[PDB]
Parts: structure tokens; C-alpha cells; sequence
């Protein structure tokens, strides 16, 4: 019944920076709020338990405070093992859970490499007709993609994947596809990967038909 | 200006502290069964003293836990141990007409007894409840807890009853008891007195709800914790007591087996069985129940009150536990908490019952103790005078209150709540205008 | 110090019913609240359960009230969790966690387990099938669409592994047809297309296939 809506989704920064994590409750939660690191896959860790009491053994960079009903963590100095997911947590009620967010190096603004690939005509036999989008080396996280075959909007029968960034040049990757029938596939004739994201000004299209 | 220092002495200012407090034990009974000296504990109304109170925080509740621990641990000291009696069982149980019930019938077993080079057969009686089954043959069982613990029989002529106990605070602290007649656990109290004593306060052992207690002034109160919603045990008081009644119709056999150490076992059962089971007041039960679903949903504004038996744990909390004398009761409580809600002897409720006479230790497994049979029928006859509730959260639109309270620091802590105890700090300072003279 | 280790998992058959576990170390075992806690991949955690070590008693999220069950022996300082009938959905990790209990209330979670991955499938040990996404025909993209393998891992490199440049691998859909798959690319020059040669070694460990498909091909 109380949903806690963790914004925003990622936080770009560099090392030894102040960087902010807000948690906003749906409705009143009195101080009974926490938060907790999360490592890359394993156990998460406790860091603020009550509104603002820092945990025990936690380093004294973090830290965070009441705000009435929205909630926040602060970070000094955001070092080099700190960029990982965080997660807030509420208990006046039902216990309930965020979605989390990341934390992730900062770089400059850079676009996406877009492509666009129809099936495999050796998959199309099997009728297993897939349908695949690219967008390599872009930069920040912010990026989405739209399925639009024919001339309608597709949704449900997508599926996408998002890299981490890349070490060297602290890039993302993301591709996306499509699942189609044989029928499916060839009842409908213009294919499209709309492509919207932060470094595009305009949703950049890459599309072809079939054959 | 010219305000010297002045000192006082005997003044009245007090704080908060923990301390040892003495117990105090009846007159007449069976460290305890002398001493300490039955007191005449007197009480002041104070014109204007406000304190504050908290039923949840305060330390004595600890200390009535550890001191009915310890006070059971010396009581069950020198009683016999029944590591012996560990051997194979190799029982069938058919021979009585009403075999089904118990299950553990003339069941067998090898002692050694009186000579240490001879070994024996006997063989008893057992509810089944107090024996497993071991693999292969369903004829070779084990006693429950002999692979976890080491089992004490209970001292027959020891037999302990809630004896009404008080708290005698040492001299320079005094117990502060709030008068107030709608106190929730928490909040000043306006109406404050002092005692040299509690009242006398029964050690009741007993789960779901409690059997021989106090009962508020007001109505029903509601008394919980407040920090979260999210509640381990919310404590119902109920002002109305309300009679219930139990029994044990058939006729037991005791029967002893000598280790020379006497342990008694169960003989053959007198006169046609039944199945244990108790009584009450059918409409006083839900009139009760009402008055406390009105109660309840003050707090909860705008939304549904219902009951439901507990679901999972062990038997001390899926039914209501309680003892008649030197036998223990555990009773199917389903019919009791069935009632729903939305925003007087007449039609008597009858309750199926089982007893069981191997008791893991209430406060804490690990520790077993067995309790022999009594011979004869048994009825006990107590009033309740609370519930003890817990919350299913999660389930959206819809509340829930199910019988729980297995945790026995509880009963306790739902009859403590009156009391506080202060440090005395009779030395004090002012500035006044005169000073020594050479 | 303190640990809470955990077993059971992997593969569970559609429709089964699946057993986890904990080993609470030496604390107390009779004074913390412990509950249970998973995330389903792509998504937030959420509660299903919190069971009294000492006394046994459970309590279901409203949601799995008629699925779940809890249970303990004291003894052995172990706990258990049933879940019946496992769905396509619960494909998720599963987590133990000690809770900070008060005198009269509960307050969070400071302690987690060692976690407990579990997938939900039926399907039998299959390896991949490998297509070519053609390049569009002065960069260009290529790539290979590995599908419906099981169960993970899969392994795949380009040009018996000298490609590395621009070579990007993403992680493994879990399809809703319990079988696995990826797709793996790499960007060049529109040049190369039409003289170098291009090839992704697929491998699948659980089936020993393996399959150094073309991509070059489809360059028109
Ligand atoms: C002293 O004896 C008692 C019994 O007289 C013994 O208690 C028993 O312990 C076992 C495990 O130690 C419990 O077995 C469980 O039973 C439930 C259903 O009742 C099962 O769901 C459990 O299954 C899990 O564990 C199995 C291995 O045992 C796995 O094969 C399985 O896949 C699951 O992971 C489990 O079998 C049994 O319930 C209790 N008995 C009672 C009455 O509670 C006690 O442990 C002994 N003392 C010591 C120190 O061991
Ligand atoms: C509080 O609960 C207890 C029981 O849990 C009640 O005390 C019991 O009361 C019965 C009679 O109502 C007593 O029975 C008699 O005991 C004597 C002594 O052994 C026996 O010789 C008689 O034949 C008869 O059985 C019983 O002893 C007594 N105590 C116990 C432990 O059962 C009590 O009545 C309850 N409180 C109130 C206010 O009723
Ligand atoms: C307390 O008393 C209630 C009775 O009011 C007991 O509830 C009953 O428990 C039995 C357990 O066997 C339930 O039987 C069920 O039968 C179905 C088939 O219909 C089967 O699928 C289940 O597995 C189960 O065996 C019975 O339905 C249930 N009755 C009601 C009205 O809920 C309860 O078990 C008692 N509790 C204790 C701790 O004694
Ligand atoms: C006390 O309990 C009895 C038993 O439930 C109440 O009578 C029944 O109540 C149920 C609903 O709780 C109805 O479905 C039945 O029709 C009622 N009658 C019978 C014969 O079962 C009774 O009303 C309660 N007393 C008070 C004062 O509320
Ligand atoms: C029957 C019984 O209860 N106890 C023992 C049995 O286990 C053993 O096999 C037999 C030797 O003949 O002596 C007796
Ligand atoms: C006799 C007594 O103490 N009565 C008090 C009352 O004065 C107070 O207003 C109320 C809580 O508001 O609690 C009760
Ligand atoms: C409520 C209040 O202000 N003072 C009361 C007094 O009226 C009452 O007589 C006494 C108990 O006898 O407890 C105190
Ligand atoms: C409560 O009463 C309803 C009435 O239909 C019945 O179906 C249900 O089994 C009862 N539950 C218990 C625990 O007695
Ligand atoms: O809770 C104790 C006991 O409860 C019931 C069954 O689940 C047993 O396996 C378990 O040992």
C-alpha cells in the first residue's frame, strides 16, 4: 500500500564528489526509513537505518536526513567503489522496497551508433522471425527504444539488454528485438528501430522493408 | 546579589534507574516458600507529581522473567533425571477399546532398576503427542526430546501454583504507580502514587490469552507499541471478566517405576473415555469480541475487522495453552476467533482439548521437563482478562487479528504496565540570602 | 561474524514444488525476526514472508498466502521455505535476512544471506541455434543472434577470438520459452565487409556444441 518511488534512475559523477539520492514516499512513513548499499551482485549492506543514523562500521562519508515525507542520501565523497546501486527501504508499514539506483562514472554526452537488422533468412524459415536494433557507445544512461513496423507502435513482443559502461571510454551499449511469427512478420511491411536519446535532439530512425 | 549557597537534605527529586528489587511471597505455601516476609504495603495519592511511563521500556519486566527462570530452575533441581528411560520403545497399542486417542498402551521398554547387572520389561501408557517415530517397523519409536535434551521429571511433592508474588523496591528507590484509568502504555500520567510494594502478582503461564489477572477500570483497553504500525503483539485488557471452564472426565492410573528414584508413569485409564475439552459463555464470548472489534477500530479508521485461528507453529501457539494443576492443556480454538466485522449463560460453547505431558520449557527449548499423571478426574475453573492479538500486514483494504502471544515475557508485560521505579536523589542546592557566621 | 549461509536452488520444473534453506550461524537463533525477501530480474525487491524462529509463526504477503509455507527446527538452528507450484514468473533470487526486533515492534533489515538464485523451466539441456544480423546493405554493424539455448553458460568470440575491436556481448535473455539467448555485435568500416572475413565462435558448454557461423555473407 506505501510505494516508495526512488528518483532518479542514475546519477552520473566523478571521484571525491557530494552526489544526492532521494527516496519519496507515497504517503507518511514518520522517520521509519533506511537505506542500503548494493553490491555487483552479492549480499546488499546496511548503511542508514533509521532517518539519518548512520549504521555502525559504515565509513563516516555517508550520510542522509529527514525531509518531511521525502527522504535523502548523501554521499561526501563519492569514491571510486562507490559507484554502485542504492536501494531505500521504509518500514511504518508493510515492508516495501525501491527500485534502486545506480551510481556510474561521468563522462561527456555522446549519441548513439544506431542500426537496424532484419531476420536471418535462416531463421526465417523456422518462423521464428526476430528483430533487432543497436545503440553502441552512447552516453549518459537515459535512452529508450520503439518498436514501430508498419505504421503502429509495437510493444509487449520486445525485449531489450544494456551493457554496462565500458571501461575504457565509459560508454553504454543497448539492443533491442522484436519477436515475430512468420505470419506476424510478413503481414506487416515497413520495420523501424525509433531511437530517442539525450545526446539526439530528434528520434533518430533507422528502418527498412522487407526483402 | 548576596544570594549564598544553601544546602538540603531529605529533598523530594528522583530519576529513572534499573535496580534489584525484592520479591515477596505469601504467608502460607507449599527464597520462596518462606521468605521474603508477607508485606502491608500502603499508597499516597500525590496532589500534583506528572511522570511519565512506558510498559514497553521499563527494566523490572526482565527481571520477573529471570527470577521465574531461576525460581523454576532450583525448584526442578533435585528432582529425578529420566535419561535412562531413553531405550527403544517397541509398542503397538491396541489393547483398550478407545485405543485411537492416546496411541501409547501396555508401551514397552527395558529398565535397568534394582540390580545393575539385571534389565527388565515394564511398559506404560503415553500420549502419542510425546513420541516420534523411528524408521522401519512403525513399532520402534523414541521418546521426543531424548535426542535434543536431557528430560527431569517434575518433583511431585513440589507442586508449584501461581502464588501471588510482590515487588518490594530497596530503600532509597520507590516504585511510582500511575492511577490513571485509561492509560495506553505510554503518555504522562497526571494521577501518580507511590507504594512500598506491589500488588500481588501471579506467575500465569499461558498463551493466546491469560487466565487469572487483573482487569482494567474503564472498558476494554487497547494497549501496543507505537513506534511502527508494523506491531509484534498488540495487548487487549478486558474490564468484563468472563468465566471459563475445562475438565479431564477420565479417571487416571498412576503407576511407578523405581531407577531409587521413583519415576511415576501412566497406568491403565478407569471408566469410559472422552476427549478432553472446556467451556464458556456463549453469548457473554461474542458480546466480548464486539465491544473489542469497536475498540479496535478506533484506532484503525476505515476498514474491516476480522478474526482467524492461528495458522503455523508449534502446538503452544496454534491453540490455547494453559495447565489444570499438575497437567497441561492445549485446546483447538478455531470456533473462539471466527467471528467478522464491518465499519447471558444461555447455548454454552464447547472446545476439543488435548494434553500432552512432555513440555519443552516455555521461555526457552533445549531444556525438557515431564510432568507425571494425576490420578482421578480433573476439572480447573479460571476468568479471563485478556487477549493477545498480532497484525497480518501486507494484505491490502482488510485487517486481521490472530490469536498469538507465545512469547511469555508477555503475560508480564501485560500486567507490569502500572508500575515505575525512581532513584532518589535527596541532596539538593538553592541560592538563599544568608551566609556561615565565623 | 554473523553468517547466513544458504542452499537448494537452480533448476526447478515448471509447475514443482521447491525447497530453500538457511543456516543461521551463532548469534542467538530465538531473539531476530527472519524474513524472506527476492527480486525478480529487472525489477525492485519485494517481501513474501516473515517467520518467529523461536515459536514458529509465520506470516504471507497477501499476495502467496495459498502458495507459501514456512517452517523451522529450532535445533539445528535451520529454517526452511516452501513454495508450491512454481510459476514462469518466479523465476527470481531468493534471499534470507536477519531483522533488528525491539521489545515490541520491528524495525528493519541488517544482515542479508549469501542469496539463493532459482530459475524456473522446463525445458531439457539444448544448445544454440546461430544466425547472422546482416550489416545494413561508412560503419556498419554485424552481428550474431544466438537462440534458444540451455541451460547458461554460453561462450562466444570472433575470428577464432582475434576480433576484439568493437566487439560488444550482451547478457542472456531469458525468453518466455524457459530457453536462453544473446546477441553479440560488432561495428566496422563498410570496406571490410566486402574483403575481410568475419565469424563468431559460439560454444555451449552444457551441450559441447560448438559453431563458427559466417556473418560475412549477407553483405548485400
Ligand atoms: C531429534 O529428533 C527430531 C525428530 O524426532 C528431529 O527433528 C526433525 O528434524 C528434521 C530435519 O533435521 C525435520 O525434517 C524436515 O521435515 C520437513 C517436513 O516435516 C521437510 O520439509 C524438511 O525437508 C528439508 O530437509 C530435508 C533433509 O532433512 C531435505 O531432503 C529436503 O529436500 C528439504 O530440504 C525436513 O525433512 C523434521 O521435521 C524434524 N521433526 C520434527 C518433529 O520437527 C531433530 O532434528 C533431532 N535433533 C537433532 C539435533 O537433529
Ligand atoms: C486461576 O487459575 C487456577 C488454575 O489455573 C485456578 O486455581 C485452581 O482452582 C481449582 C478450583 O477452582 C483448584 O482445585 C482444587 O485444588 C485442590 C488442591 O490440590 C484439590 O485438592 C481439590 O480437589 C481441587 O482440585 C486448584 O487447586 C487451583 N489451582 C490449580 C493450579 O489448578 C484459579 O481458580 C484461577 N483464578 C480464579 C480467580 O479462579
Ligand atoms: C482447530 O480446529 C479447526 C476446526 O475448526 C481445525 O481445522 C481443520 O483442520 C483440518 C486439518 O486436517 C482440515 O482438514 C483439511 O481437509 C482438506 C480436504 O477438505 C485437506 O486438503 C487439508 O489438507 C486439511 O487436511 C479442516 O478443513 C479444518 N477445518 C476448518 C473448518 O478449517 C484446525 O486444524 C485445528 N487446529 C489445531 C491446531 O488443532
Ligand atoms: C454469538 O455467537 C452466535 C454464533 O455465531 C451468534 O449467532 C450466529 O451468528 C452467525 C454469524 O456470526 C449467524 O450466521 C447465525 O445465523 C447466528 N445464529 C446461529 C444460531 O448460529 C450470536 O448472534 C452471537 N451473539 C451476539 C449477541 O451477537
Ligand atoms: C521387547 C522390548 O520392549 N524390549 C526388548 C527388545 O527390544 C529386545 O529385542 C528383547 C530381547 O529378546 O528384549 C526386550
Ligand atoms: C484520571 C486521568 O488521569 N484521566 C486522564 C485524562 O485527564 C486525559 O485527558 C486522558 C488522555 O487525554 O487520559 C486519562
Ligand atoms: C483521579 C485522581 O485525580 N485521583 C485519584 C483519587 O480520586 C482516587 O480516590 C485514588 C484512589 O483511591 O486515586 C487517585
Ligand atoms: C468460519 O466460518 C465460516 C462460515 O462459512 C466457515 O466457512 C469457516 O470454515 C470458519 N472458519 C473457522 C476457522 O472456523
Ligand atoms: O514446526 C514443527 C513441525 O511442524 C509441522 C511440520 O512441518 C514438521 O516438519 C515441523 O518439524
Amino acid at each position: 500500500e506505501i510505494v516508495l518511488t526512488q528518483s532518479p534512475a542514475t546519477l552520473s559523477a566523478s571521484p571525491g564528489e557530494r552526489v544526492t539520492l532521494t527516496c519519496r514516499a507515497s504517503r507518511s512513513v514518520r522517520n521509519n526509513v533506511a537505506w542500503y548499499q548494493h553490491k555487483g551482485g552479492q549480499s546488499p549492506r546496511l548503511l542508514i537505518y533509521d532517518a539519518s543514523t548512520r549504521a555502525a562500521g559504515v565509513p563516516a562519508r555517508f550520510s542522509g536526513s529527514a525531509s518531511g515525507t521525502e527522504f535523502t542520501l548523501a554521499i561526501s565523497n563519492l569514491e571510486s567503489e562507490d559507484f554502485t546501486v542504492y536501494f531505500c527501504l521504509q518500514y511504518n508499514n508493510w515492508w516495501t522496497f525501491g527500485q534502486g539506483t545506480r551510481v556510474d562514472i561521468k563522462r561527456t554526452v555522446a549519441a548513439p551508433s544506431v542500426f537496424i537488422f532484419p531476420p536471418s533468412d535462416e531463421q526465417l524459415k523456422s518462423g521464428t522471425a526476430s528483430v533487432v536494433c543497436l545503440l553502441n557507445n552512447f552516453y549518459p544512461r537515459e535512452a529508450k527504444v520503439q518498436w514501430k513496423v508498419d505504421n503502429a507502435l509495437q510493444s509487449g513482443n520486445s525485449q531489450e539488454s544494456v551493457t554496462e559502461q565500458d571501461s575504457k571510454d565509459s560508454t553504454y551499449s543497448l539492443s533491442s528485438t522484436l519477436t515475430l511469427s512468420k505470419a506476424d512478420y510478413e503481414k506487416h511491411k515497413v520495420y523501424a528501430c525509433e531511437v530517442t536519446h539525450q545526446g539526439l535532439s530528434s528520434p533518430v530512425t533507422k528502418s527498412f522493408n522487407r526483402g | 546579589e548576596n544570594l549564598w549557597v544553601t544546602v538540603y537534605y531529605g529533598v523530594p527529586v528522583w530519576k529513572e534507574a534499573k535496580t534489584t528489587l525484592f520479591c515477596a511471597s505469601d504467608a502460607k505455601a507449599y527464597t520462596h516458600a518462606c521468605v521474603p516476609t508477607d508485606p502491608n504495603p500502603q499508597e499516597m495519592v500525590l496532589k500534583n507529581v506528572t511522570e511519565n511511563f512506558n510498559m514497553w521500556k521499563n527494566d523490572m519486566v526482565d527481571q520477573m522473567h529471570e527470577d521465574v527462570i531461576s525460581l523454576w530452575d532450583q525448584s526442578l533441581k533435585p528432582c529425578v533425571k529420566l535419561t535412562p528411560l531413553c531405550v527403544t520403545l517397541n509398542c503397538t497399542n491396541a489393547t483398550a477399546s478407545n485405543s485411537s486417542i492416546i496411541e501409547g498402551m501396555k508401551c514397552s521398554f527395558n529398565i535397568t532398576t534394582e540390580l545393575r547387572d539385571k534389565r527388565e520389561k515394564k511398559n506404560a501408557l503415553f500420549y502419542k503427542l510425546d513420541i516420534v517415530q523411528l524408521d522401519g517397523n512403525s513399532s520402534q519409536y523414541r521418546l521426543i526430546n531424548c535426542n535434543t535434551s536431557v528430560i527431569t521429571q517434575a518433583c511431585p511433592k513440589v507442586s508449584f501454583d501461581p502464588i501471588p508474588i510482590h515487588y518490594c523496591a530497596p530503600a532509597g528507590y520507590a516504585i511510582l504507580k500511575c492511577n490513571n484509568k485509561t492509560f495506553t502504555g505510554t503518555g504522562p500520567c497526571n494521577n501518580v502514587s507511590t507504594v512500598q510494594c506491589t500488588h500481588g502478582i501471579k506467575p500465569v503461564v499461558s498463551t493466546q490469552l491469560l487466565l487469572n489477572g487483573s482487569l482494567a477500570e474503564g472498558e476494554i483497553i487497547i494497549r501496543s507499541e507505537n513506534i511502527t504500525k508494523n506491531v509484534k503483539t498488540i495487548i487487549v485488557h478486558l474490564n468484563e471478566s468472563v468465566k471459563i471452564e475445562c475438565t479431564r472426565p477420565n479417571n487416571k492410573t498412576r503407576t511407578s517405576i523405581r531407577i531409587g528414584q521413583w519415576f511415576y508413569a501412566t497406568g491403565q485409564v478407569i471408566g469410559d473415555i472422552r476427549e478432553a475439552y472446556c467451556n464458556i459463555n456463549e453469548s457473554k464470548w461474542n458480546e466480548t469480541l464486539q465491544r473489542v472489534s469497536k475498540k479496535l477500530k478506533e484506532y484503525f479508521p476505515h476498514k474491516n475487522i476480522t478474526f482467524q485461528p492461528s495458522s503455523g507453529g508449534d502446538l503452544e501457539i496454534t491453540t490455547h495453552s494453559f495447565n489444570c494443576g499438575g497437567e497441561f492443556f492445549y485446546c483447538n480454538t478455531s470456533s473462539l476467533f471466527n467471528r467478522t466485522y464491518m465499519a447471558n449463560s444461555t447455548r454454552t460453547i464447547t472446545i476439543h482439548c488435548r494434553i500432552k505431558q512432555i513440555i519443552n520449557m516455555w521461555q526457552e527449548v533445549g531444556r525438557a521437563m515431564y510432568a507425571p499423571p494425576i490420578a482421578g478426574n480433573i476439572t480447573c475453573i479460571s476468568n479471563i482478562t485478556g487477549l493477545l492479538l498480532t497484525r497480518d500486514g501486507g494484505k491490502n483494504n482488510t485487517e486481521t487479528f490472530r490469536p498469538g502471544g507465545g512469547n511469555m515475557k508477555d503475560n508480564w508485560r501485560s500486567e507490569l504496565y502500572k508500575y515505575k521505579v525512581v532513584k532518589i536523589e535527596p541532596l539538593g542546592v538553592a541560592p538563599t540570602r544568608c551566609k556561615r557566621r565565623v | 561474524q554473523v553468517r547466513l549461509a544458504q542452499y537448494g536452488g537452480g533448476v526447478k520444473r515448471l509447475g514443482a514444488t521447491m525447497t530453500l534453506s538457511c543456516v543461521a550461524s551463532g548469534y542467538t537463533f530465538n531473539d531476530y525476526y527472519i524474513h524472506w525477501v527476492r527480486q525478480a530480474p529487472g525489477q525492485g525487491f519485494e517481501l513474501l514472508g516473515y517467520i518467529d524462529p523461536a515459536n514458529g509463526r509465520p506470516d504471507y504477503a497477501g499476495a502467496l498466502r495459498e502458495r507459501l509455507s514456512f517452517y523451522r527446527d529450532k535445533s539445528m538452528e535451520t529454517l526452511y521455505m516452501d513454495l508450491r507450484s512454481l510459476r514462469y514468473d518466479d523465476t527470481a533470487m531468493y534471499y534470507c535476512v536477519r531483522n533488528v526486533g525491539t521489545a515490541g515492534s520491528l524495525l528493519h533489515y541488517d544482515h542479508w544471506g549469501s542469496g539463493s538464485p532459482v530459475i524456473v523451466s522446463s525445458a531439457s539441456t539444448k544448445g544454440p541455434s546461430v544466425f547472422p544480423l546482416a550489416p545494413s546493405s561508412g560503419t556498419a554493424a554485424l552481428g550474431c543472434l544466438v537462440k534458444d539455448y540451455f541451460p547458461e553458460p554460453v561462450t562466444v568470440s570472433w575470428n577464432s577470438g582475434a576480433l576484439t575491436s568493437g566487439v560488444h556481448t550482451f547478457p542472456a535473455v531469458l525468453q518466455s520459452s524457459g530457453l536462453y539467448s544473446l546477441s553479440s555485435v560488432v561495428t566496422v568500416p563498410s570496406s571490410s565487409l566486402g574483403t575481410q572475413t568475419y565469424i563468431c565462435n559460439v560454444n555451449h558448454k552444457p551441450s559441447n556444441t560448438k559453431v563458427d557461423k559466417r556473418v560475412e555473407p549477407k553483405s548485400c
